[PDB]
DNA sequence: GCATCCGTGAGTCGAGGG
RNA sequence: CCCUCGA
DNA sequence: TATAATCCCAGGCTGTCACGGATGC
């Protein structure tokens, strides 16, 4: 839904 | 002339200052007269206290503030289009937690707009008023669940902003649910987070049968507060890592943080009173010694359960009740916006603290006042409750400032507001005026404050009441809230009293708004006055009790629309408030102390007081207001006059000797006249124009700018290409119109020349150029002219130049010139007239004096009203006003008749009798008897049952006069009207709506950019809109070509319209229409949406309406 | 009320047909300089000027009156358009 | 939004025949302005169109013969009157105008019922049909006098009311 | 710059019907005045002011088009301008268009 | 011819491109001093059309005698400025994107 | 000859209720809740009221105004809907040729359900007047042919015949049954009620119907 | 409408209700290309049905379908009508997908296009009528007779 | 087959003011 | 477009 | 062009209803 949070997760994967 | 006043009701206390709501609110907000250490915790002080200190320099703290002197006075502010404000200086200190270094400096936070003495503001040169807003008072409320009968919904409401609306419910499955930010979760969880255990909740809530069993969940009590906290955080925040400190931060911020969560002080007190508890802070809970501690929630749930089970002493709450609704005044709103701006400034501060040198920093380097400035500026410029002031008359301003709006930010959105909110609640009594409110969509949302009504410190409205002990009415006045009022029994103000004691064994009183018949012993309190129940305007309507509510409303609203007249008079019939209103509106000048008047002049009044000092009062003269009405003060006193304290020095606009004068006092007859007064239209005597009745001064401000361009500067000059001396005649050397010159449409106020754009001369232009052997000049004529239908005499010019002392304009702009053009407007055809009773209409005819129906002694009536208006409108007050107005016409006196304590019929009958004795007997002493015509009309009256058969003609005529009717002679014939006509003096006002402003026509002109359809509005010389419904009309008629014409040649079809005008001016028939351009705009706007729109023939083969221009 | 409106409305099978006939005739007269009129000099509608009686500038009035006379023939597919046009331009040049 | 459309406050002419309305001079001048220019060229009030337009541009440059010419212009033609809101087709009607001094539009007493127009300060809009087709459409169809009955009920919409009924009854 | 959302903003590019009619009547009147001359001098003025192909030719090109010397064609231009001046002083039709 | 019908259908990228008089490469409106359309900007006259009637950007061909002729230097066709209301531009996307009307209009057509 | 009585009776102005308010008691009033007060106003505007009575009246007035506004809005909406749904209906020909019709009942079942009684005059008129008969009707010795547009007199005559028990229902051509495509025919439609004559082909009856329903909509209480 | 004292001729209401009954739902396709539960105009399905019966095929079994004026207005065959009423997005998408053609049957369409409406003076019935005086008529009659 | 969240509607014209 | 005021 | 830095733009902030359509016991 929220692009910011989603990107934070995707970045939090590394 | 003598003024006789009626009524037996003695008002114990006077009316409180009217504008006092505004003034007290703003003063209480600023506290500028209070030394900085004596200020309480409210106001901008509250703002500072909430925002500071700023941590994580490590620390920036607040010491105190001050307010400085305005850089410019009010009149100068209005003149130069600046804001009237005071500089805000605050003292902050920078403190490093480690170093111990203390740096302290006074910082400039920008300016705070200041309220004038009358309760208004000045923003960018335009006076504006801040309208108090109404809303649901913060607190805890309980209302029945609409879906589930017998169940209920608990609601915890904070201030606007300041926190989430919290709902508590008992779910169908039996569990207790809590709704926050539209999220349903069991309350039990949060209860555990508060540190509650099943033991305490079972002993507390166990009493109510199987209510607490819905609160019992073992999985919740199986975990310590930390686990439950993390749990709730997971519930409210999906995707967010449930870090403990993050959950604590979020939850604390949501509930226990006084910074980001604040109940009203009223919210606090109401919560306490409702739940029977005491609140330490203004939050719903606290953070104390590492853990969360309950304040609100448990007693709330207890009360809710008690209400649900049917436990006695527990009731729901009226949310439209005036005790559960409060008023947010100017100080509170200003406080809020100030707070938000301050918080923005705090973000700026922290963001600055993370950057830069960690050693060298000052309060100056940290603080940027820009966002605060912008916040305040936005509150005083673009907000909703900040409105362009209504200055039309003093009353307009007064009422404007006394308004109450339910709309605006944090308020109801329109069309979401039904009947419940618009209704008059039983507790509106003596608080909100049941009469005054706009017509149409806004009805019930915009209201007015009652006269004796007061808004206290908690935002609630209070109305006065007198203490009654043992059947004795004291002078003790107890101002009560709605609930306090609901506690008692209150008798009406008209209750019979001998001395201070109740005279009647049966008295009319109210218990919780419900009217009830009671004994004197049972009377606890008593109304102060009828005046307390209505507004300021509604209190200006005489014989109100004889007027239907609707027309009364129109009476008020139109009173505020009244244009000040040069000759204006106070009404022959007054309610007694016509004075105070002039006083509090600060329209009229008053004597400060006792003393002798030294000087009297149009521009000046000088007074020496008992002190010996010489005080000069300058007089405001021919000043233009917001709406265009002229404001000037006329000196009412003579040189060497002895004045006391509070005596009238000068009359302002629309005031007669300290009494409010809106309209005029005329002589009316109510009869049909030749169908000219058909349907509310009015007929007037030309004599009114002769003696300058219904005539007012109107000023119109014009403005033009000279700016720097890339093609070269524009300049104000007396040199205009291609203009005759006839055109430049009234212009001075600089190009400015001279003072005192009459200007007509087409005339030039300010000459101006602008360098032409890039000009490629068309072959015709070059050929003509060569033909006349004249070089085309560099500049062209941009000069400001007069808008068609406007004009007048020039009173003033104001010129501002760049590079001149005290003058700096907006970037790119060289010089600014303002022309003030005033005018004198005679009453004319199409102008609107109205009375205080709601009778309104346009003047359809002006008759020469010889056609006016007249009295036997040859006195022509001023105005003819149609009777057909009165019956369906059900306003009878105007009638009584007319009778007593007649008696006043002859006896030569005016009257004060209070509302609901009146001048009754018999008294007006006696007065009328005396008036007859003046009206008739003079004639009989003049050697004249009864006229033949009068005898005929008398016969007709006998047949009408209006007189008693057998009495002498004089006696019968008097019998007609006490009925307020007289013989009237038609001026066209000389023959009398076949029956006696009602004639008397009525107070009739000219309204702001005049045909001079509203007449407009257009042939061709400016078009809109994109659509290429004509503009709209008069000022822009716009065309009338032909709507959807009008197209429906033309379609229903079945007129195709008229409609098509409206759709093309008239509006957006450029080929069509150019060719049309060309066709007509050549005396040719108009050409067949082509495709409207807005359709092309539609096509291309559909293509931008990647939709292919194709115009096809019957063979489905594409037809290009763009004629190949858009195709490659 | 336009004179004899009952008669004109009685002539046709639709009021709109009347409207078309009238407008067309009006444009005809406007195009040919009134020279094609079926009106005799005494049947000519008159505008009252500052000086005196002149002809009536409104072609529609003329058209309705002519239509009242019964000297005009209306209907569909009486003549090809262009032929009518040039016959009129031949009889009455502009 | 259309060209050739003005507006003003309405007042009741009783003196109007059913098919007529008072149209103020200024308004009528601006609305018919091209026709006024052409008629001005047809007469000697101006050499050409542009000179006439410039002539009308300023108010003090306006003489009386132009008003007579304007009278010559509007002869036989009708305008359209409309009051908002427009509920039914009678919300718009056709009226042969009559020039009047003053700024107000004079409306016939009867048709008021169909317009739901009293005079409280109601204002109406004017529209000039251009072509001969537009005119014939207006006069044959949209003419006030030509619709006396409600297209809905089939009862007369234009009937005596108020003062009139009062008198006849009396 | 700031957002349109604009309806108070006129269209200053496209010609108003008044301007269109004005230009039309100007072209027509100019053709009236040029019709009062001979076709050669009128055509010379038209080619010199560019009423024909849109651009103004030099004296050599008009002289080469009509087959005369530059001095000759310039003198023809002068006498045409003079005759137009006379007809203008006489009729005074075009004056209004000088704004 | 006479227009008897109006059709509305979906536009292929090929269709869209065949409409377009050029692709706007740059997010630039006008020059901050000369106040003229930037090259390959949103208002660029190379694409949409001339600002002045029958005149190019540089001013090389100022007259109607040149019609359909594209100026070589500034790359602007000499024609009526009105086309600036008409001629379509386009933007070529690296990765394709979804028209939201066919996504979020329920029930989703694509879906 | 009293002015109130005159204006009221003639229909110039006023109604019995408003007049009663001017003369007799003002009457009962409503609570804001829609509930009614037990204590009526005994006053007339002639007499003048107490501030209390006036207050109650203000309740009522406010409620009324609100109702009026919101209603105006909704009515406007409905009208627009209607115009949009009916706008393509136009009379496109003389006869669709349908054999179909509708039968307008002159009698309605009583609420007592005792028997059938005559429908009110206005109703019958509204369902009858200006319509084409789809079948021959012989009543009271009068012959009403198929293809007859019923005049007002025809209708009154039919009511008479109904009171004589000759005919309980009248066959009539109706747009409900009209088979004309993209509109209605001349016969099925009716009179053009403005001109009281058969409707001219090309008349747009859709917009007419829509508006006709529209305008009184604002008046519906 | 009666209860409020408003005289309103039934035939208008009949017009509207007629527009409300305009549509039908298929209870069986028969030999046609239609789908069960597909909703369309009664006119169209009756035309198709007569075409199938004339062809000897199986008729489409259908049910009467009543919808309100709003849905019905949105359900009209003209997408210019529907888009200009409300639910503009939905309309435009579905219309584009089907590549629907507006035949310009109704008024609103032509109003948008700025064309001449098909009613009153614009009705094809009366708009083709011609006006000729007897002199011109006889001139043309001679020109016709001589050839 | 029956609740629940999302999207789209909710009178016209005119005026003034920001 | 928001407000406010007119119909 | 070079101490060391490694998951948020916060804006939180509420009194309408009715219909259609997808979604969830
Ligand atoms: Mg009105
Ligand atoms: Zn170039
Ligand atoms: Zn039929």
């Amino acid at each position: 839904s929220d692009p910011v949070r989603q990107y934070l997760h995707e970045i939090g994967q590394v | 002339m003598e003024i006789k006043r009626f009524g037996r009701i003695r008002e114990v206390i006077p009316l409180p200052p009217l504008t006092e709501i505004q003034v007290e609110s703003y003063r209480r907000a600023l506290q500028a007269d209070v030394p900085p250490e004596k200020r309480e915790n409210v106001g901008i002080q509250a703002a500072f206290r909430e925002t500071f200190p700023i941590e994580e320099g490590l620390v920036l703290d607040f010491l105190e503030y001050r307010l400085g002197e305005p850089p410019f006075p009010q009149d100068e502010c209005r003149e130069k289009d600046l804001t009237y404000q005071a500089p805000l200086y605050a003292r902050l200190q920078l403190i490093h937690k480690d170093t111990g270094l203390i740096k302290e400096d006074e910082v400039f936070l920008g300016h705070i707009p200041l309220m004038t003495e009358d309760g208004s503001f000045i923003i960018n040169g335009a006076d504006r008023v801040i309208v108090s807003q109404i809303h649901r008072s913060p607190g805890v409320y309980f209302t029945p669940d609409p879906a589930r009968p017998g169940r209920y919904i608990a609601s915890i409401i904070p201030l606007p902003k300041r926190g989430p609306w919290i709902d508590l419910e008992v779910e169908p499955n039996g569990v207790v649910s809590m709704k926050v930010n539209k999220r349903k979760f069991p309350l039990v969880l949060l209860l555990r987070v508060l540190g509650y255990d099943q033991e305490t909740l079972a002993r507390e809530l166990g009493a109510y049968g199987e209510l607490v069993q819905g609160l019992m969940d073992e999985s919740v009590f199986a975990m310590r507060p930390e686990e439950a906290l993390i749990r709730l955080f997971t519930l409210l925040r999906p995707g967010d890592p449930p870090k403990r400190d993050k959950a604590v931060a979020y939850v604390y911020g949501l509930i226990a943080d006084p910074r980001r969560y604040d109940l009203g002080e009223a919210g606090r007190y109401k919560a306490e009173e409702k739940l029977g508890i005491r609140l330490s802070g203004r939050t719903l809970a606290r953070f104390e010694d590492g853990e969360f501690k309950d304040e609100v929630f448990l007693p709330t749930l207890r009360y809710l359960f008690a209400l649900t089970a049917g436990v006695p002493g527990h009731e729901v709450d009226d949310i439209d009740h005036l005790g559960n609704r409060r008023i947010r005044t100017v100080g509170e709103l200003m406080t809020d916006q100030f707070r938000v701006g301050l918080a923005r400034l705090a973000r700026g501060v922290r963001e600055r603290m993370l950057m830069g040198s960690e050693d060298s920093l000052t309060p100056a380097k940290l603080v940027n006042s820009r966002p605060l400035e912008a916040a305040i500026r936005e509150f005083f410029s673009r907000s909703q409750l900040s409105q362009f002031k209504d200055e039309t008359n003093p009353l307009s301003s007064l009422r404007h400032k006394r308004r109450i709006s339910a709309l605006g930010p944090g308020g109801l959105t329109r069309e979401r507001a039904g009947f419940d909110v618009r209704d008059v609640h039983r507790t509106h009594y003596g608080r909100i005026c049941p009469v005054e409110t706009p017509e149409g969509a806004n009805i019930g949302l915009i209201t007015s404050l009652a006269a004796y009504a007061r808004v206290d410190e908690l935002g609630f409205i209070r109305t006065p009441y007198r203490r009654v002990v043992g059947g004795v009415v004291t002078d003790e006045v107890v101002y009560m809230t709605a609930t306090e009022e609901d506690r008692y029994t209150i008798a009406q103000a008209n209750t019979p009293l001998e001395g201070n004691r109740i005279a009647a064994e049966r008295v009319v009183a109210r218990r919780k708004g419900e009217p009830v018949i009671v004994s004197p012993e049972e009377v606890e309190f008593m109304d102060v006055s009828p005046k307390q129940v209505f507004s300021v305007n509604t209190n200006l309507i005489p014989f109100l009790e004889h007027d239907d509510a609707n027309r009364a409303l129109m009476g008020s609203n139109m009173q505020t629309q009244a244009v000040p007249l040069i000759r204006a008079q106070a009404p022959v019939v007054m309610t007694g408030l016509e004075e105070r209103v002039v006083r509090d509106s600060l329209a009229a000048l008053y004597a400060e102390e006792d003393g002798e008047v030294a000087k009297v002049d149009g521009n000046r009044i000088v007074v020496r007081y008992e002190d010996g000092r010489l005080v000069e009062y300058p007089l405001r003269r021919f000043y233009r207001s917001n709406q265009g009405t002229a404001l000037d003060q006329r000196p009412r006193v003579v040189v060497g006059q002895r004045v006391r304290k509070g005596d009238l020095l000068a009359d302002g606009p629309a005031s007669e000797n300290g009494f409010l004068a809106l309209g005029q006092n005329v002589l009316v007859a109510i009869m049909p006249f030749d169908g000219y007064n058909f349907e509310d239209a009015i007929v007037i005597s030309e004599e009114l124009l002769k003696r300058d009745f219904y005539t007012s001064i109107h000023i119109e401000r014009y403005e033009i700018e000279a700016r720097d361009t890339k093609l070269g500067p524009e300049r104000i000059t007396r040199d205009i290409p291609h203009l005759s001396e006839a055109a430049l005649r009234d212009l001075d050397e600089e190009g400015v119109v001279r003072i005192g010159a009459e200007v007509k449409p087409g005339d030039i106020l300010v000459g101006r020349t602008s360098f032409k754009g890039e000009s490629e001369p068309t072959p015709e232009e070059r050929l003509l150029r060569s033909i006349f052997g004249e070089k085309a000049r560099d500049v062209k004529d941009t000069s400001l002219r007069v808008p068609p239908g406007e004009g007048g005499i020039v009173v003033r010019t104001v010129r501002l130049r760049r590079g001149d002392p005290g003058v700096e304009l907006k970037p790119g702009v060289r010089e600014v010139v303002r022309v003030y053009v005033a005018q004198k407007r005679k009453l004319q055809v199409g102008d609107k007239l109205a009375n205080r009773h709601g009778n309104k209409g346009v003047v359809a005819k002006i008759l020469p004096v010889e056609d006016m129906p007249h009295l036997p002694d040859g006195t022509p009536v001023d105005v003819i009203l149609n009777p057909l208006g009165v019956p369906s409108r059900m306003n009878l007050g105007q009638i009584l006003e007319t009778h007593l107005g007649l008696a006043g016409y002859f006896l030569g006196q005016r009257y004060i008749s209070p509302i609901f304590d009146g001048a009754k019929e018999p008294e007006i009958k006696e007065l009328l009798a005396q008036a007859f004795e003046v009206y008739f007997g003079k004639r009989k002493g003049e050697g004249f008897g009864v006229d033949k015509r009068e005898v005929e009309v008398l016969r007709r009256a006998e047949k009408l049952g209006l007189v008693t058969p057998g009495k002498t003609p004089e006696e019968q005529l008097k019998e007609l006069f006490l009925q307020g009717k007289v013989v009237l002679y038609d001026g066209r014939t000389g023959e009398p009207i076949e029956g006696p006509i009602v004639v008397g003096q009525m107070f009739i006002m000219k309204l702001y709506h005049m045909v001079e402003d509203k007449m407009h026509a257009r042939s061709t002109g400016p078009y809109s950019l994109i659509t290429q359809q004509p503009l709209g509005g008069k000022a822009q010389f716009g065309g009338q809109r032909f709507g959807e419904m009008e197209v429906w009309a033309l379609e229903a008629y079945g007129a195709a070509h008229t409609l098509q014409e409206m759709l093309t040649l008239k509006s957006d079809d450029i080929e069509g319209r150019n060719a049309a005008y060309e066709a007509i001016i050549k005396g040719e028939d108009v050409p067949e229409p082509s495709v409207p351009e807005s359709f092309r705009v539609l096509v291309k706007e559909l293509q931008a949406l990647a939709l292919d729109v194709q115009t096809l023939d019957e063979k489905d083969n594409p037809v290009d309406i763009f004629e190949g221009l858009a195709s490659k | 009320a336009e004179p004899g409106i009952d008669k004109l409305f009685g002539m046709v099978d639709s009021k709109y047909r009347l409207t078309v006939v009238v407008a067309k005739r009006a444009q005809q007269l406007l195009r040919h300089g009134f020279k094609n009129t079926v009106l005799e000099p005494e049947e000519r509608p008159k505008m009252q000027t500052l000086e005196g009686l002149f002809d009536d500038p409104n072609a529609v009035t003329w058209a309705m009156k002519e239509l009242l006379t019964g000297r005009l023939v209306f209907g569909e597919n009486l003549v090809p358009e262009d032929r009518l046009q040039k016959e009129m331009e031949r009889l009455y040049p502009v | 939004r259309v060209d050739y459309s003005g507006r003003s406050v309405i007042v009741v002419g009783p003196q109007l025949k059913l098919h007529q309305c008072g149209l103020p001079k200024r308004m009528a001048l601006e609305l018919f302005k091209p026709f006024l220019l052409k008629k001005m060229e047809e007469k000697g009030i101006a050499p050409n169109v542009k000179a006439a337009r410039r002539m009308l541009e300023r108010q003090r440059d306006i003489k009386d013969e132009v008003w007579d010419a304007l009278e010559e212009v509007i002869h036989g033609k009708v305008v359209l009157l409309n009051r908002a809101p427009t509920l039914h087709r009678l919300g718009i009607q056709a009226f042969q105008p009559v020039l009047v001094e003053g700024q107000s539009i004079q409306l016939h007493p009867l048709v008021c019922e169909a317009f739901n127009a009293d005079f409280d300060g109601d204002q109406m809009a004017v529209h000039v049909p251009l072509s001969s087709f537009a005119q014939a459409e207006a006069r044959i169809q949209m003419l006030s006098a030509h619709n006396l009955l409600s297209p809905a009920s089939g009862e007369p919409l234009a009937k005596p009311s108020r003062d009139i009924i009062l008198g006849l009854y009396y | 710059p700031v957002s349109l959302e604009g309806d108070f903003i006129p269209d200053e590019h496209l010609p108003s019907p008044v301007d269109a009619a004005t230009q039309s009547l100007l072209s027509e009147e100019l053709e009236k005045a040029l019709s009062k001359l001979s076709e050669r001098e009128a055509m010379v003025l038209k080619l010199r002011k560019g009423l024909i192909d849109g651009r103004e030719h030099t004296l050599e090109e008009v002289g080469a088009f009509f087959g005369v010397t530059r001095e000759r064609i310039r003198q023809i231009e002068n006498k045409a301008l003079r005759k137009l001046k006379y007809h203008e002083s006489r009729t005074r039709k075009l004056r209004d268009f000088l704004d | 011819k006479e227009v008897r019908k109006v059709r509305i259908a979906l536009a292929s990228p090929e269709k869209i491109r065949s409409w377009s008089y050029g692709e706007v490469e740059k997010p630039e409106t006008i020059n901050y001093r000369t106040l003229k359309p930037e090259r390959d900007g949103l208002f660029d006259e190379r694409i949409f059309g001339p600002i002045k009637d029958y005149e190019c950007a540089c001013g090389k061909y100022k007259r109607q005698r040149f019609e359909g002729k594209v100026c070589e230097r500034c790359g602007v066709e000499v024609t009526k400025s009105i086309v600036r209301r008409y001629r379509m531009g386009h933007i070529e996307l690296a990765t394709p994107a979804a028209h939201i009307w066919f996504v979020k209009d329920v029930p989703s057509k694509i879906g | 000859f009293n002015p109130l009585y005159v204006m009221a009776q003639s229909g110039a102005r006023g109604n019995p209720q408003q007049i009663r308010q001017l003369c007799g008691l003002r009457g009962l009033m409503q609570k804001p809740s829609g509930e009614t007060f037990e204590v009526p106003v005994r006053s007339s505007f002639r007499e003048g009221l107490t501030v209390l009575e006036y207050f109650i009246s203000s309740h009522g007035a406010r409620k009324g105004g609100a109702d009026t506004a919101l209603r105006t809005a909704d009515s406007g909406y409905l009208t627009r809907k209607l115009v949009d749904v009916t706008h393509e209906i136009v009379v496109r020909e003389a006869d669709c040729g349908t054999t179909n019709y509708i039968s307008v009942p002159l009698f309605q079942p009583d609420e007592v359900t005792r028997s059938l009684r005559l429908r009110k005059r206005a109703d019958i008129e509204a369902g009858l007047y200006g319509r084409v008969l789809a079948r021959e009707v012989e009543v009271l010795g009068v012959r009403l042919e198929e293809g007859r547009y019923l005049s007002m007199d025809d209708v009154h005559l039919l009511i008479k015949a109904a009171e004589a028990g000759e005919i309980q229902e009248v066959p009539v051509r109706s747009p409900l049954t009209c088979q004309t495509r993209y509109g209605v025919c001349q016969k099925c439609y009716g009179y053009d009620l403005s001109m009281a004559r058969p409707v001219s082909i090309g008349e747009a009856v859709g917009i007419v119907a829509a508006q006709s329903i529209g305008e009184p909509g604002t008046q519906l209480t | 409408y009666r209860a409020q004292g408003v005289k309103l001729h039934d035939k208008h209401i009949e017009i509207v209700v007629r527009q409300m009954m305009k549509y039908v739902e298929v209870t069986d396709p028969g030999d046609s290309r239609l789908l069960e539960g597909q909703v369309l105009e009664k006119w169209d399905v009756e035309a198709l049905n007569e075409r199938l019966i004339a062809e000897g095929k199986t008729p489409v079994a259908w049910k009467p379908l009543l919808m309100g004026v709003t849905k019905s207005a949105l359900s009209t065959k003209s997408w210019l009508s529907a888009a200009s009423f409300q639910n503009t997005t939905h309309v435009l998408t579905e219309a584009a997908i089907a590549g629907k053609k507006d035949e310009l049957i109704g008024l609103k369409e032509n109003v948008i296009l700025g064309r001449l409406i098909p009613a009153g003076t614009g009705s094809d019935f009366v708009r083709f009528t011609q006006v000729v005086d007897q002199k011109t008529l006889k001139a043309i009659e001679e020109a016709r007779k001589e050839a």
